[PDB]
DNA sequence: CTCAAGTATCGTAGCCTGGTCATTAC
DNA sequence: GTAAGCTAGTATTGACGATACTTGAG
RNA sequence: AAAGACCAGGC
């Protein structure tokens, strides 16, 4: 290995990478999704979908955890420059299916802004990612921290004490790496407990605006 | 080159006036753009070996080749056989009178008058248009280093007549 | 209500809240007083005697220049016991009005403590200040309750003293300590001078001499009754210094701790009379003695001499004619010659008078006695200096010329000599470019302190500490901070209190350091200057700039346990990723007859087999890129209709010039569309158009990764972009930088080398990897992360010219830059971003 | 006329803290007998037509 | 920037207005080593004095020994043949190689076949008092060029001539 | 039928206090 | 009335950010 | 009056 090169193809191994990266987000957001569809190899999935694989074929996703009719799914691309007929086709056989509450889109090259305020109308909440930021898992970085969000009692319980109206809040953009990998909407309100040792024993409150 | 008289200002170019065109000599004399080698058959040589005799290559050094072989063949393409007696002579007639503000003069006076002072024949100022190319050229292929203006063996320094002179032609 | 400017001069024998007024300034201003009951007698004595200047009853202004009832207003003239505040005229005094008591005399000047040269940073040089003169009595109210020394003796800034012993006290207590014990006479002469009382002595007799005094007998002399406190190198107790450790090292510290000590408990204003006491005893113990400095204190020796230029013709001379022509990220020339600037101080601390006028553990001020004592060092490089490179060629071409006497003995750039042996007129001259640079950028360059002051009092000025204690905008009244510190709230009283201005005490602790490194303009000071605006001013659009594509690469550990084996993953993945094209290893380019015209690329042998490239390799490398850019952007590329290729590792075709002979490695190619009647124009479109592209093909590596070189990192940083991870030093890294024709958003340089990573990223630490931008970091890794980092950078840069800011004014910069939702510059892009996005009536006063 | 001043004898030397910050200590009676002696003349200029 | 007042605080104030130099520049700060010692200031501007505000390196000072050259008014051309130079033909057909060409003030007047002889022919004529002072004779090797000036606006100075040093030994140390 | 972009320009680039002068008549 | 004879007519030290235009193509 | 232009001292 000290200086082996892997001869093999490595679209496989992106849309591993990929797909492992979407089940950690699912299992991380709190959906119950299956062990060890998260933990196996990158030779087993080789033997089990090839070394040039096909993205219908992928996995349907699994429902919520304490909930029941909180399921989900995820939708795979292909290579070529997208136009949003397609969503729109795909979006209407994903209606058809049984039910959902949502799904993720991973796309592969460019969305189009002709595509966001088409998919805005569908009946439920969905996401748009990019193949090539679904690589390196951001939450198992050294250097990340902890967004426990707080519920809609604490949250009324910390506005009780500043006698704040939530705009008066320091914020966080919705589109931002952590409130799109927790999925987060508007409004909700998350703390952060620095470590480091200039800013060891401190806490923030942001609210997601 | 620079002189006194504004209208003594002589430019040698080498650039690409346009794919992916070999880069080409260009004269600015008189605010008019000629190619270099009409102004070499205007100023009186004959033959192409003995123009390039003129420029002194050094031999080898393709690029020179290249540029110099460009040149010819675009001066080929903007007038029908400038070689041919009084072709090139008539071109930079036409090409010098349709300017903005033309000199009161012909060609011929305004070669003897605005081009290159101090010399005497048009041989002269052809072998020196060659001398001026095969400076360029020597800059080019990294041979010569280019002029800074801080080294101070290319400065004069003016003083109370210098000054004194230019303030009293204005009055 | 009135001013004064004048130049200043010192005093230690008044007090540290003194000022002398000269009698021309003082029986010209005027105080202003209500007559009432309390003070008619005493304000008649005043008029009686001729020094009130004017009056006022009603509005009529009456000339002094009358009896007095109650009502009207006095104008007399400054006396002694007054209260004026001072200022230098603040370019960068931002933090300097200071409130003092008035005393007169006769000559010109306007005098003060020596004590109170650092807390205004005066020098008696040729300085002038500005005295004003409180009209108001609840100025007068305000002005000796916020701005008094005794007030504000504990720095807003950093934690210490506003105080500190300097040059001749200092000074004073060294020669003091190496002497530990005096006579009677000159101990009583010094307890003339201490506001408490002489003890007995510490040796009552030998049977050498008589008694004899210590020297903490002496320093004790200065404290108030009752004291008992502790600190790190001292005990005292019942008002007696009981214990205080050896040190010349610690000694500064160990005053201050004492200090610390009876200003945490001792009273109202024992502290300033400790210094009040302390002072004139120190200089009138030096004065019988004096101090001074002889040639002996600057002649190094032979033999030390010998061995500073041994070791420089040894060692320096022959690195720096290798590692300056590599680039910049060899600064191993700054480190040998700081070994042997540390042997050149080690040889001259020797002497007795300069190991006592200088502060040993500076290494700024320990710099400057070299150059005089030994070398002076490098003066000429061509790195992040203000002056081209042609000067530098120009300057080794003019070293060839004038040492004609054995040219090449030493570097260009190195000067040998000291100033107190001289220069030679071209050492003068190099060093003379040296000094010039600095002073340039030392006047020139202050220009971006002052654009960011003023930018960050634009965006800085409304933020106070409120009265339920959440740290607040006002113009907004939005939370920025939910405490200032983490141990204040209402049972515990803190440095600050309700009502601070923290947002501009925060401003004017960011613009100190930033105007001090530009007026020093050492390379430390401007690396940290630069470190400092790489945080301080972000750009919220993408500008794709530099720092924008770069990307630090870190590596897994311990193949198989075996020895040498990490950088061995090093290069490999700096061979998967490095850029080498057709071009780098193309000669001539030569046209053949034999359909018709057929081109041959020719190569080099020798740089294929030292980069493992086999022909077959350049012809699937060529080819692929060239049917993906006749199908990517269909039109003017039909040129590629029916061209043809072909592979030989030799031809010997060998045109007129430079013969290799045989296996002068081909790549032939050829057309077969282009049909044509001519040859002129198969000539224009094989050697103008196929013959352009077919150079810039990649063949071995990635061809988006513009460089990727490996450093060595390791500079005692500690891993200087990681926060936890082991305690381990020496890891070798890949600074991964990308061509700018692939970032197209911000964000981008980071996916590229994951996915150009992808066949050998089994070997990459995945989990420590960053982008260089503190921006990039917002991208991959988010806000918050922007923010520890910010803190962790800005902390770094503020740390290394000036010393122990405190954290408080960091954070509260990092919470204000990253309170709109993303992280935002102290420009204009940030300002008008936010802008865009978007004491006083703090309390009231009623009779009861 | 090259040169304009005196030749002052120095010490180098500490004056009870007097001479601190780059302040220096002269000598009185070098003074009163006139070293550093200086004279100056200011000229106030005025016109009118005439 | 070309006037200035003459301060009159002492007489060396006086002396050191009378002898500066400038570079003129349009947005003062923002130029390139204007503001530096170039190495071809030796002997002819002072490296060690210059102003510290904006005109910092952009005001000069001369040196002790320094001189400016002034115009010389009589013709040099024709006595530059009698050293070894030969005319410009008017041919354009004949070719010139190995020849090394003479420029006047940038004007091309002939060539010459030895140049290590035209150049040291003609110093020593200029140290007998038959050409003049002012005139500067530099041989370019890399070139192939001999270059003479005699314009007005060049910084000379004062050096001794080692190969007649001897000549001092055999006259009178009289000043 | 619009983004980006490749130019095409605009405009500020150290800043503040002192003292001074010399200020087109037509 | 001054426009700064007509004056050049690009034909000589600045150099970046910041705003505004004429392409191809989904 | 108001601006130009210069010089000096700091930052
Ligand atoms: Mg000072
Ligand atoms: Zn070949």
């Amino acid at each position: 290995l000290s200086k082996y090169v892997d001869p093999s193809s490595e679209e496989s191994h992106r849309y591993y990478l990929a797909r492992r990266n979407a089940l950690e987000m699912l299992r991380d957001r709190g959906y119950e999704v299956s062990l060890e569809d998260i933990n196996l190899s990158l030779q087993d999935f080789r033997t089990v979908y090839g070394e040039r694989p096909d993205v219908d074929r992928l996995r349907i996703s699994a429902h919520h955890r304490s909930d029941s009719s909180n399921k989900v799914k995820v939708v795979f691309f292909g290579t070529g420059k997208v136009k949003v007929n397609t969503i729109r086709s795909v979006a209407a056989e994903i209606l058809s299916q049984e039910t959902i509450t949502g799904l993720i889109l991973v796309l592969q090259n460019q969305v189009t802004d002709k595509a966001l305020k088409a998919i805005e109308l569908f009946t439920f909440k969905v996401e748009i990612f990019q193949i090539t930021d679904l690589l390196v898992n951001l939450t198992k970085h050294v250097l990340s921290l902890r967004h426990r969000v707080l519920t809609d009692g604490e949250k009324k319980a910390l506005l009780k004490q500043f006698n704040i109206e939530e705009k008066q809040l320091p914020r966080i953009s919705k589109k931002d790496a952590v409130v799109r990998y927790y999925g987060l909407e508007k409004g909700q309100i998350v703390k952060v407990s620095y470590r480091g040792e200039l800013t060891e024993s401190y806490v923030a409150y942001r609210c997601v605006w | 080159y620079r002189s006194e008289t504004k209208r003594n200002r002589f430019i040698v170019r080498l650039s690409e006036n346009q794919k992916r065109k070999e880069k080409v000599l260009t004269v600015y004399f008189l605010s008019t753009e000629i190619p270099v080698w009409v102004l070499f058959f205007a100023l009186g040589v004959a033959s192409d070996k003995e123009a390039v005799d003129l420029i002194a290559f050094d031999g080898g050094d393709a690029s020179i080749t290249n540029s110099v072989v460009a040149s010819i063949q675009e001066a080929d393409s903007v007038c029908e056989d400038f070689r041919h007696g009084r072709n090139a002579l008539a071109y930079v007639e036409q090409q010098i009178k349709g300017t903005k503000f033309p000199p009161g003069e012909s060609v011929d006076e305004c070669l003897s008058l605005y081009l290159f002072p101090g010399l005497k024949s048009l041989t002269q100022k052809a072998r020196f248009l060659g001398y001026m190319v095969k400076c360029l050229f020597s800059a080019y292929a990294g041979k010569r280093k280019c002029e800074n203006r801080d080294n101070f063996r290319n400065k004069r320094i003016e003083l109370a007549g210098e000054l004194l002179e230019r303030e009293l032609r204005v009055h | 209500g009135f001013s004064s400017r004048s130049v200043i001069t010192g005093d230690a024998f008044r007090n540290v809240n003194e000022v002398g007024i000269p009698m021309e300034i003082a029986h010209r201003i005027t105080f202003e007083e209500r007559v009432s009951v309390h003070n008619i007698g005493y304000l008649q004595e005043l008029v009686d005697n001729k020094m009130c200047l004017s009056y006022t009853q009603g509005s009529t202004t009456y000339s002094l220049r009358t009896v007095l009832k109650p009502g009207q207003i006095v104008h007399r003239r400054v006396m002694d016991g007054d209260v004026v505040f001072i200022n230098r005229p603040p370019t960068t005094h931002k933090h300097s009005l200071q409130a003092l008591r008035v005393y007169v005399h006769e000559d010109n000047t306007v005098k003060i403590n020596p004590l109170m040269c650092g807390p205004l940073s005066a020098d008696f040089d040729g300085d002038c200040v500005h005295l004003f003169y409180p009209q108001s009595l609840t100025a007068k109210a305000e002005v000796l309750e916020l701005f008094s020394v005794d007030k504000q003796l504990r720095s807003s800034h950093t934690g210490q003293l506003i105080l500190q012993l300097g040059l001749d006290s200092l000074l004073s207590l060294r020669v003091m300590m190496e002497q530990v014990f005096l006579d009677k006479a000159s101990a009583q002469q010094l307890a003339m001078y201490g506001s408490r009382s002489l003890p007995s002595p510490a040796v009552v007799k030998s049977s050498k001499s008589g008694p004899a005094w210590t020297f903490f007998q002496i320093l004790q002399l200065a404290f108030p009754e009752r004291l008992s406190c502790r600190g790190d190198g001292f005990i005292v107790g019942g008002s007696d210094l009981l214990s205080f450790d050896f040190g010349v090292d610690a000694l500064a510290s160990i005053i201050n701790g004492i200090v610390t000590g009876i200003m945490v408990e001792k009273g109202p204003k024992e502290a300033l009379a400790f210094f009040d006491s302390l002072q004139p005893l120190l200089m009138e113990h030096l004065d019988p003695q004096g101090f001074s400095l002889s040639l002996e204190d600057l002649s190094m020796s032979r033999e030390d001499m010998g061995v500073i230029h041994n070791l420089i013709v040894r060692e320096i001379s022959p690195m720096v004619s290798r590692l300056r022509l590599s680039y910049e990220d060899e600064l191993q020339l700054e480190n040998s010659i700081q070994k042997v600037k540390e042997v050149a101080a080690n040889f001259m601390l020797k002497s007795y008078s300069m190991r006592n006028l200088i502060d040993i553990k500076s290494n700024s001020a320990i710099n400057k006695l070299v150059q005089q004592i030994g070398f002076l060092g490098l003066q000429l490089s061509d790195k992040k200096k203000l002056y081209t490179k042609t000067l530098v060629e120009d300057m080794a071409q003019f070293y060839k010329k004038k040492y004609v006497s054995t040219s090449s003995s030493g570097d260009f750039g190195i000067v040998k000599g000291c100033f107190f042996h001289g220069l030679d007129p071209y050492e003068e001259m190099a060093h003379s470019v040296a000094a010039r640079e600095v002073i340039v950028r030392s006047s020139r360059g202050l220009a971006e302190p002052g654009t960011l002051f003023k930018n960050l009092m634009a965006v800085l000025r409304d933020i106070v500490i409120t009265n339920d204690g959440t740290v607040r905008n006002t113009c907004s009244n939005s939370i920025v901070q939910f405490k200032y510190e983490l141990s204040s709230d209402n049972e515990n009283q803190g440095l600050f209190e309700a009502g601070d201005p923290v947002g501009v005490l925060a401003a004017t602790a960011m613009s100190n350091p930033a105007y001090k490194a530009v007026l020093d303009s050492s390379p430390n000071s401007n690396s940290s200057w630069e470190l400092m605006k790489e945080v301080l001013l972000c750009k919220v659009n993408f500008q794709n700039t530099t720092n924008d594509r770069r990307v630090i690469l870190y590596l897994n550990e311990c193949r198989c346990g075996k020895k040498y084996c990490q950088e061995n993953s090093a290069y490999t993945v700096r061979n998967k990723l490095k850029k080498v094209s057709l071009k780098d290893t193309a000669v001539e380019f030569l046209v053949e007859y034999r359909i018709c015209l057929h081109g041959h690329i020719h190569l080099n042998k020798t740089l294929l087999e030292g980069w493992n490239i086999s022909m077959q390799d350049i012809l699937q490398r060529c080819e692929d890129a060239i049917n993906s850019l006749v199908q990517k952007k269909k039109k003017k590329a039909e040129d590629f209709k029916k061209m043809n290729l072909s592979v030989s590792e030799c031809c010997s075709f060998r045109g007129p010039g430079s013969s290799k002979d045989s296996d002068m490695p081909c790549l032939m190619f050829s057309s077969y569309n282009a049909t044509d009647p001519d040859l002129e124009r198969t000539l224009d479109v094989l050697c103008n158009t196929i013959y352009p592209v077919l150079l810039e093909t990649v063949i071995k590596g990635d061809p988006r990764i513009a460089s990727a070189n490996i450093i060595w990192n390791s500079p005692e940083t500690t891993t200087w972009i990681r926060s936890l991870h082991a305690s381990r030093r020496g890891e070798w890294v890949l600074d991964v930088t990308v061509e700018k024709s692939d970032v197209k958003q911000s964000g981008d340089a980071w996916r590229v080398v994951i996915d150009s990573c992808l066949s050998v990223l089994h070997l990459i630490d995945t989990k420590r990897s960053i982008p260089y931008s503190i921006k990039q970091v917002q991208e991959l890794l988010g806000l918050s992360c922007a923010f520890e980092q910010a803190v962790q950078r800005l902390s770094a840069s503020v740390r290394k010219v000036s010393k122990g800011v405190l954290k408080e004014h960091i954070i509260l910069v990092a919470n204000n830059m990253t309170c709109s939702g993303d992280m935002l510059g102290f420009n204009y892009g940030g300002y008008k971003a936010l802008t865009r996005s978007l004491t006083g009536s703090q309390f009231e006063l009623l009779w009861n | 006329v090259l040169f304009n001043g005196q030749n002052a004898i120095v010490a180098v030397n500490v004056h009870l803290g007097f001479n601190q910050e780059d302040s220096i200590v002269m000598n009185k009676a070098s003074l009163e007998r006139g070293m550093f002696r200086s004279e100056q003349i200011r000229s106030y200029k005025a016109d009118v037509d005439s | 920037g070309v006037v200035a007042n003459l301060g009159r605080a002492n007489p060396l104030q006086s002396l050191i207005d009378l002898r500066r130099t400038r570079q003129q520049v349009l947005y003062t700060g923002r130029v390139g080593d204007a503001r530096y010692p170039h190495p071809s200031h030796w002997g002819r501007l002072c490296f060690l004095s210059t102003p510290d505000g904006e005109n910092c390196g952009l005001v000069k000072n001369l040196s002790l020994l320094g001189l400016v050259s002034t115009q010389i008014m009589e013709p040099v051309v024709e006595e530059l043949f009698d050293s070894g130079m030969e005319e410009l033909m008017d041919d354009t057909s004949t070719p010139l190689s190995g020849k090394h060409k003479v420029l006047l003030n940038g004007d091309w007047v002939g060539v010459c076949s030895d140049s290590d002889y035209f150049v040291a022919d003609l110093k020593s004529r200029r140290r007998q008092s038959e050409l003049p002072r002012q005139m500067e004779i530099k041989l370019d090797k890399d070139d192939k060029e001999v270059r003479i000036f005699t314009d007005a606006g060049r910084l000379l100075r004062p050096l001794l001539v080692v190969e007649n040093l001897h000549k001092l030994k055999q006259s009178k140390p009289s000043k």
